[PDB]
């Protein structure tokens, strides 16, 4: 009974958290990669106002 | 020509300028050391090239001059028995003059432009070749290499050049237009060549390897993938393709595996042996190398090479199998260089086209009618080195949904010494059902029904396994252990093969036929024992255990008189029984 | 000669100076403020407009209105000699042991020409490291790349220094005798600290090991310039000795994460976007460039090996830095934490510890007959015996069969004895001694890995031999 | 009608072009480029100003360069040549023939992205198709104007469902009155980035069923251009709307392998630099997708009908 | 405009159990009902817009298929209100914007209906008001600010949502009108994650 | 500048059984100590402050409270020396820059603290430094390099902070001072991720 419990129970449940959590944590640096996208773009446009 | 200067320089990024006309992804030459380099983003009267090796030492105001063409591969005679890198250099010939390093700015030909080759006509003025057809053959090992018109040239002939001896540079056919023809071309590797028309799998590519053209069948002009771990014969079983298919050309693919691994390639291919004449190895196979620190833009487009190379033979009309190594790699080529390039990822980094990109490879293999009227096939296997063991990465997801078979290979078989490794739950074959008519109508009538009757046996012992991992087998009643012994007869006889072997390397399809018939006759006689009633122990007295192992190692000409022998052997020893 | 006085722009470590297109991409350049003090730099970006230079150490006294810029050199190189041996550098090359500078006979590029893939040989021949887990069970082969992994808190730095004391090659195995070749070791350290540093040369030249030895240290307060430049001087020395003068190099790199949080931040210093987890997207092209020149030549006698050291951040394994350098070397070897908390020193794991070139480097004729049958019988007896001590917890030592205490003895003294050397300097001979001795309290029958001609051979000897000698 | 081509092109960067002194190009126009070789590819204006305008090319950039590239208008908007004669020919994704046969002379262009239906000129959908099917005809009846897809897997049998879906399909009158006399039922497949094994399995089925005569046929292949695949349900969509509502028929619309199309809008989407959403996926994808499926169902005052069956698998 | 703002003390019967026993709202409260696809949220709406005790119902179908009005257009004029008899879609105001209609009007058609509900507060009235999907709003406003080119905050969202979505509800309550008579609008919205 | 940098050979006594038993800290040592809030970093930097056997201890409140500053200067002087008898606000130096202090002065108030730490250890004593954050240093700095618009490093700070933080703690150790004596500084910082 306990080798079954843990077989079907426990295991993927703390499958389904591992994949949760590396989803959330991916898209929190895809957000920061398109942020700092933005900053070399504005920096690259500031340096060309009078020539 | 267009040519212009350095304007800026920053890390492999180049600024020319002067550079109004040069097109886009065209081949440039950089400085005066002659770097290469791709042309990515053309502004006003400025260019953006990017360079393949590094710029260090590079001054603003050296000359850029663009040579107008894309990357492309030169495509004739001498390109059998050779080596090369990810675009097409040949590396010998680069050894016998800078030595032991690899100097950049080093100017090599992928064709030999010194050796002769005796030219044989096949037209007469006055003619009208279209791209495709034959002018001429040249004779090159034991093949004979036809001489191609390029796929965009239609005319008249107006000049043949007779028999004789000439390099690869002599106009051999003048058209009436002023168009020369010579004994190669050059094509774009990202361009597919053009056919007429796809044919249909009905013919099948045969392995050597017993489960590989039993269970798992690939036909020819399909495409394959093997994601095996290390250890697993991810690198045995793709030698013993090149050896022992029926492909007349190989062409074998590094993507940029490791140099100490890639010597023992381009050790002991040249000692192996043609199993068809004799002769060496190397004379039908065509070797792209690629080691982790030579230029990413080589690494990435290695296997576009070896496609284009692929489809030249095809277009021959001879078979091709195409063997990629670690397409992982190529997979971090490519998001390395959508790195340098500044764009948004998608999943695990890679770049959102990477599945796009997959199946533009994977999609050039397939049965032809060429358009000189031939047939042709190119048939791809591919592995696939997952990262952490895990079969839900990116790259094996996108693998998965276009190819027609999937060989995974477990290191749980190999720990235990079972050769090949292939996990038979998880892998399966879309070609399985679509070739029947052909096994039927070559090998034998009942073919699929005896396959299908030793897939069922292998099926059965495998819900046994949750009442042996808790009582050990000797507590199991007859019928059951029948069937166990049954498994692990055909799991250590009939999947397992020595490719080390003089005569268990190779076997055909009658052998196998033969085999999987003396195995159920051995166990349909056992269960009608069993049902006269017996001891499981007298059954596994008979001596015909031994005669059903040693099926393995007979050879193919005492195959006939041997299984018919075994067959009446075990006929009568179960009709000497209770 | 020529000075560049144009400067129009300072901010943290890069400075912008015009009219300066006579630089080339990658130069050397001296910069000399107000007080006359000179500083170093190197050029990242050459424009018509203007060049910028990204400065070693800092720019406290630097104005726009007295600093200037001069040419050093168009691309930087290292002279060597063979004088070398015996010597101490900082990382760019200046001597830091007091001795004069050393006269060159040639000056080479530090960044390396790549090796032709057809100019290699398969490595043949093994490396007596002086340590049991890893001559017996994970051989080191001339020719080889194998990391070793650790963590935050495990003696990596030791080990580093048993190894570079103790290694030798053995010539009589070989050929009988043969002929005797040189050795050297070069060993590069990152981002060390100065205990750490007068630990190094304490140990270096308390025995006498610096006569055949090269170091090349980098402090953690130096600049991050110099860190990304040591390990390349140290595998251009390696490359000149071994294939201009048929040495048989070792080189050591202490610490990669060093290098890549060095690599990470000049990239963010040059405004680059990153790629996963904040690291470069070039950072396994840059990693390869270093690796992958070690390896064995045709046609030349001489090899180099190399053992990176890394630190892992978490003890994660798919941490990029870890799951990268996999991808390009060959096995690696494993630092246990319980191991070392036990007492048990060099804290060794054999289970996840692998070579991947191991049988081409043992056998008849370069090691002895019997080694690999006795590492793999080895391997499956620990791999039981531990297993079995963790069920003796729960059903007791008194529910066991006879075979499962005679499994979990072995596991303890393979523990004591075979993992736990201290600083003794076996050779292969004595690790193979101590390994058919532990292999004796296994009943006789029970050793299916091992040929019975062998067994015959060697089985029977008792462990009292080392367990009088401490 | 004349023609007017713009040369002032001043910038080229992967799939976008900018052409300066193109003031009178609507938003959303169809262009076609030509280069020094002769080649003409095909874009879309996604951005115009008074500076310049922004195009996107249908298919990769090799070969175009700022001093012979030239853009010339087509049409303002993207229309498509629609007629009854189109039942059993087959078609590329693009709209041209790939079966040899002569173009069809088209009865009406219509707008490839459609209107909108007004829910007032909407009615319920009512009769119930019966499919044969137990799980599906007992427990999740299909209705006639319904989009129902069916979530697949990997090596799951989607393709075997559908066919067998578009063989047994029936109205089935007697129970529910209104008495007889069956109407024609045509069947519109869309298939995008299909693999050369599933299009050879789908028209060796079409073939031997003898559905063809009465279906139109709209394959897109692996190795077609991106932006192909976007064009290819919209096309579909457009035919089956106008033979619906403008001659009776009762159309049944399979959309197969949905995820590619997805795949494809965020390679597009990525392209362009906008803020991603999930997992990379545009944050636009609710509405470009809405755009497709709400096209099905009835209308008051005709007798035809649209009735959809998309097919995805789940990652 | 009102005088002054009351305490909800009344219920407001939507004619579910599990609705009106164990977790009830007042006639001037507000409620959000979220869950995923398929989860039930239409029809509890709809429920609500059938056999709830309010005067005039208001439903607002932002972003949202079209299929749900047409039944609501076709069924609501046969049916009878449980207030005073007679049909039932003479108690009723649509607004509807479907999901492939212009996703600019997304935002504008909450505001109208929260308008409208406020205006027959003013005459004495007891008005609910719901909002198929808010979700849809908020994916109108990210594209807006996408197309102004702002910085988002979290999940692309504008910084700003959090206020827009608190002044939208807190139009709803029970007050005393400029009139001197007594209303009330009760918000439901829908959250669709 | 100094003469010579020595080898640790003496332990720096802390009064804690775990942290003087099982994880010594040698007399020119390092260490860090991160930890949440709530979980005892200032507890423990304080009886560091109370019962070590350094002869001066320097004390440096980086972007803390003010309550805590408070209390060590009232209850500090009625406490005894452990080894010279006195009052232990006479062998004490504090630096104090709290939460709400302008921001810019944390960075210089790390430098004071080290600097006059240094100034102590050339007389040959044996100094004891408390950094109660070296987490607001690196906040501070992520503010400025905000304003400075430069290219920011994995979370936002300035891509030099790894080298300031190696050039801050490199300044320990045990030394022979330019007049020939013997002196040591220790450093303690504490973490709050
Ligand atoms: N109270 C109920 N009683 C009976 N059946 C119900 C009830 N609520 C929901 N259902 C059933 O479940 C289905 C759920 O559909 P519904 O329109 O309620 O979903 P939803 O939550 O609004 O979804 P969406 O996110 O697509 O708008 C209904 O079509 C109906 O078949
Ligand atoms: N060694 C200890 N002995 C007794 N109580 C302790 C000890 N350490 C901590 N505490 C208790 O826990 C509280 C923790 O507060 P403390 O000021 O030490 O936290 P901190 O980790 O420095 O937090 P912050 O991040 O807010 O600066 C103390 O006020 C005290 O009540
Ligand atoms: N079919 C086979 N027959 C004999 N040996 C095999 C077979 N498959 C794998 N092996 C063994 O497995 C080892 C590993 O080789 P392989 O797995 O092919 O390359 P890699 O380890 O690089 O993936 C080889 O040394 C070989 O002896
Ligand atoms: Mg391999
Ligand atoms: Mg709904
Ligand atoms: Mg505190």
């Amino acid at each position: 009974r306990r080798v079954n419990a843990l077989e079907q129970v426990v295991i993927p449940g703390i499958r389904a958290q591992i994949r949760f959590i590396q989803q959330v944590l991916e898209q929190r640096e895809r957000e920061d990669t398109f942020r700092l996208k933005r900053i070399k773009g504005k920096i690259e446009a500031r340096e060309a106002e009078e020539e | 020509m267009i040519q212009g200067v350095i304007q800026k320089i920053a890390g492999p990024a180049v600024i020319a300028k002067g550079m109004l006309g040069a097109r886009m992804y065209d081949i440039c030459k950089v400085g005066e050391e002659g770097l290469v380099g791709e042309i990515i983003r053309l502004d006003g009267d400025t260019a953006f090239v990017q360079v393949y090796e590094d710029t260090s030492g590079l001054k603003v105001g050296e000359p850029v001059v663009s040579t107008g063409l894309p990357l492309a591969v030169e495509l004739g005679p001498g390109m059998l028995n050779g080596i090369y890198d990810g675009i097409q250099r040949p590396l010998e010939r680069i050894r016998e003059k800078t030595g032991i390093y690899i100097t950049r700015g080093v100017v090599v030909h992928a064709l030999d432009r010194e050796k002769k080759w005796a030219w044989t006509p096949m037209v007469k003025p006055g003619d009208e070749v279209r791209g495709g057809m034959v002018l001429g053959t040249v004779p090159e090992f034991g093949f004979t290499h036809k001489i191609l018109v390029p796929p965009d040239v239609r005319g008249r002939v107006k000049e043949v050049k007779p028999a004789g001896e000439y390099t690869v540079e002599e106009p051999v056919v003048v058209l009436e237009d002023g168009t020369e023809l010579k004994m190669y071309h050059t094509w774009p590797v990202r361009r597919a060549r053009p056919v007429q028309r796809k044919l249909d799998p009905n013919t099948p590519f045969l392995t050597g390897m017993r489960i590989l053209d039993v269970l798992f069948p690939v036909a020819m002009g399909g495409t394959a993938a093997i994601p095996g771990p290390f250890g697993s014969g991810k690198t045995v079983t793709q030698q013993s393709l090149a050896k022992w298919s029926n492909a007349d050309v190989v062409v074998y693919v590094g993507c940029g595996e490791r140099g100490n691994e890639m010597t023992d390639v381009l050790v002991e291919f040249p000692e192996l042996t043609d199993p068809k004449t004799g002769g060496p190895l190397m004379h039908r196979t065509v070797l792209i190398a690629n080691t982790s620190n030579m230029p990413v833009a080589a690494r990435e487009a290695s296997i576009y090479v070896g496609v284009t190379i692929a489809e030249y033979f095809r277009d021959q009309g001879f078979s091709v199998a195409l063997m990629a190594d670690s397409t992982s790699r190529w997979a971090e080529a490519l998001r390395e260089i959508s790195s340098r390039l500044e764009e948004m990822p998608a999943e695990e980094g890679y770049p959102p086209y990477l599945a796009a990109r997959l199946a533009a490879f994977y999609e050039r293999a397939g049965k032809v009618i060429t358009l000189g009227g031939e047939e042709g096939a190119v048939t791809i296997v591919g592995a696939v080195s997952p990262p952490g063991g895990d079969m839900s990465e990116p790259v094996t997801q996108s693998t998965l949904r276009i190819v027609g078979a999937f060989w995974r290979l477990d290191a749980s078989l190999a720990f235990r010494r079972h050769f090949p490794a292939i996990n038979w739950n998880g892998s399966y074959s879309l070609f399985t059902s679509a070739l029947d008519p052909w096994y039927r109508e070559n090998v034998a009538e009942d073919y699929p029904e005896l396959r299908d009757a030793i897939s069922e046996l292998l099926q059965r012992e495998a819900g046994l396994q949750e009442i042996v991992q808790l009582v050990g087998p000797d507590a199991l009643q007859d019928a059951e252990r029948l069937v166990i012994e049954v498994g692990r007869i055909i799991r250590e006889d009939f999947l397992q093969q020595n490719a080390y072997h003089e005569v268990d390397a190779y076997c055909s399809m009658k052998k196998a036929y033969g085999i999987m018939k003396m195995i159920l006759a051995f166990y349909k006689e056992a269960e009608a024992a069993i049902k006269r009633g017996v001891s499981i122990d007298e059954i596994l007295q008979l001596p015909v255990l031994e005669r059903i192992g040693r099926a393995r190692y007979v050879s193919e000409e005492e195959f006939p008189a041997y299984f018919e022998e075994a067959m009446k052997e075990i006929q009568g020893a179960f009709k000497a029984l209770a | 000669k020529k000075e560049y006085t144009g400067i129009t722009y300072i901010s943290g470590p890069l400075l912008f100076v015009e009219n300066a297109k006579d630089l080339a991409y990658g130069a050397i350049v001296d910069i000399k403020d107000g007080t006359g003090r000179v500083r170093g730099g190197q050029v990242i970006e050459v424009s018509e407009e203007y060049a910028v230079i990204q400065v070693f150490e800092e720019t406290t006294g630097l104005d726009l209105a007295t600093t200037s810029v001069s040419l050093v050199e168009d691309v930087a190189r290292l002279g060597v000699s063979k004088e070398m041996l015996g010597r101490r550098f900082n990382g760019i090359g200046k001597p830091i042991d007091g001795l004069p500078p050393i006269t060159p006979e040639k000056r080479l590029p530090i960044t390396g020409l790549p090796l032709n893939p057809v100019a290699r040989r398969k490595p043949e021949q093994f490396i007596q490291t002086g340590i049991s887990t890893i001559d017996v069970m994970n051989t080191l082969v001339r020719g080889q790349k194998l990391p070793i992994f650790s963590g935050s808190g495990l003696p990596a730095n030791e080990i580093a220094a048993q190894i570079a004391r103790q290694a030798t090659v053995r010539p009589d195995l070989s050929g009988e005798g043969e002929k005797e070749e040189p050795f050297a070791v070069v060993f590069a350290a990152m981002g060390i600290t100065q205990r750490e540093l007068s630990y190094f040369i304490q140990e270096f030249e308390r025995t006498g090991a610096l006569s055949r030895s090269v170091l090349f240290l980098n402090k953690a307060d130096d600049p991050t310039i110099e860190r990304i430049l040591t390990p390349r001087m140290a595998l251009t020395v390696a490359e000149y000795l071994a294939f201009e003068h048929d040495y048989h190099v070792l080189v050591i790199l202490t610490d990669m994460t060093n290098y890549c949080e060095a690599l990470r931040e000049i990239g963010a210093a040059r405004e680059e976007i990153p790629g996963r987890r904040g690291y470069p997207g070039y950072m396994y092209t840059d990693l390869a460039t270093i690796y992958e020149r070690a390896g064995v030549v045709e046609g030349k006698k001489g090899s180099v090996t190399q053992i990176p050291i890394l630190s892992m951040p978490d003890d994660d394994r798919t941490h990029p830095i870890p799951d990268l350098t996999g991808y390009i070397t060959e096995g690696q070897i494993q630092l246990s934490r319980e191991l070392h908390r036990k007492g048990i020193y060099p804290p060794i794991d054999p289970l996840p510890s692998l070579s991947r070139l191991m049988n081409n480097g043992v056998g008849k004729g370069k090691t002895r007959e019997d080694h690999k049958q006795v590492s793999d019988q080895l391997y499956s007896a620990y791999a039981n015996g531990v297993d079995i001590r963790k069920l003796v917890a729960i059903i007791g030592e008194d529910a066991l069969t006879e075979n499962d205490r005679r499994y979990l003895q072995f596991a303890d003294a393979f523990e004591r004895f075979f993992i736990n050397q201290g600083q003794q300097n076996r050779s292969i001979e004595e690790s193979l001694q101590i390994a058919w001795a532990l292999l004796s309290m296994l009943p006789q029958g029970e050793l299916k890995r091992i040929s019975k001609d062998h067994i015959g051979k060697y089985y029977g000897q008792k462990l009292e031999e080392i367990w009088g000698a401490p | 009608l004349l023609k007017k081509e713009y040369t002032g092109i001043t910038y080229i960067s992967g799939p976008l072009l900018f052409v300066e002194n193109a003031k009178d190009l609507a938003y959303g126009a169809i262009v076609d480029i030509k280069d020094g070789t002769g080649r003409v590819r095909g874009g879309q204006v996604i951005e115009v100003s008074e500076e310049y305008a922004v195009i996107q090319v249908f298919e990769e950039t090799t070969g175009l360069d700022l001093a012979t590239t030239s853009v010339s208008l087509v049409e303002d908007v993207a229309r498509l040549g629609v007629s009854k004669e189109m039942l059993g020919r087959r078609f590329n994704g693009i709209g041209k023939p790939i079966d040899g046969l002569p173009p069809i002379t088209p009865e009406k262009r219509l707008p490839i992205t459609g209107l909108p239906l007004n829910p007032v000129a909407r009615r319920k959908p009512e009769q119930f198709i019966q499919t044969g099917i137990s799980t599906i005809d007992v427990m999740n009846t299909l209705v006639r104007g319904q989009k129902l897809p069916i979530f697949s897997g990997s090596g799951l049998p989607a393709n075997e469902i559908a066919a067998q879906i578009a063989r047994q399909a029936t109205v089935r009158p007697d129970l529910s009155g209104e008495g007889e006399k069956e109407e024609p039922f045509a069947v519109v497949f869309a298939a995008m980035g299909i693999t050369q094994r599933e299009l050879s399995y789908f028209i060796q089925e079409f073939e031997r069923t003898g559905a063809l005569s009465r279906s139109v046929l709209f394959l897109n292949k692996a190795d077609d251009p991106t932006i192909e695949r976007i064009l290819t349900p919209r096309m579909a969509l457009t035919v089956a709307e106008y033979l619906a509502f403008e001659h009776d028929y009762h159309v049944l619309v399979i959309l197969t392998d949905m995820t590619n199309y997805c795949e494809a809008l965020r390679e597009i989407g990525a392209a362009r630099e906008e803020i991603p959403g999930r997992r990379g996926y545009p944050g636009y994808m609710y509405t470009d997708l809405a755009t497709i499926y709400e096209r099905a169902g009835v209308v008051e005052g005709k007798k035809g009908s649209v009735t959809q069956i998309p097919i995805l698998s789940m990652p």
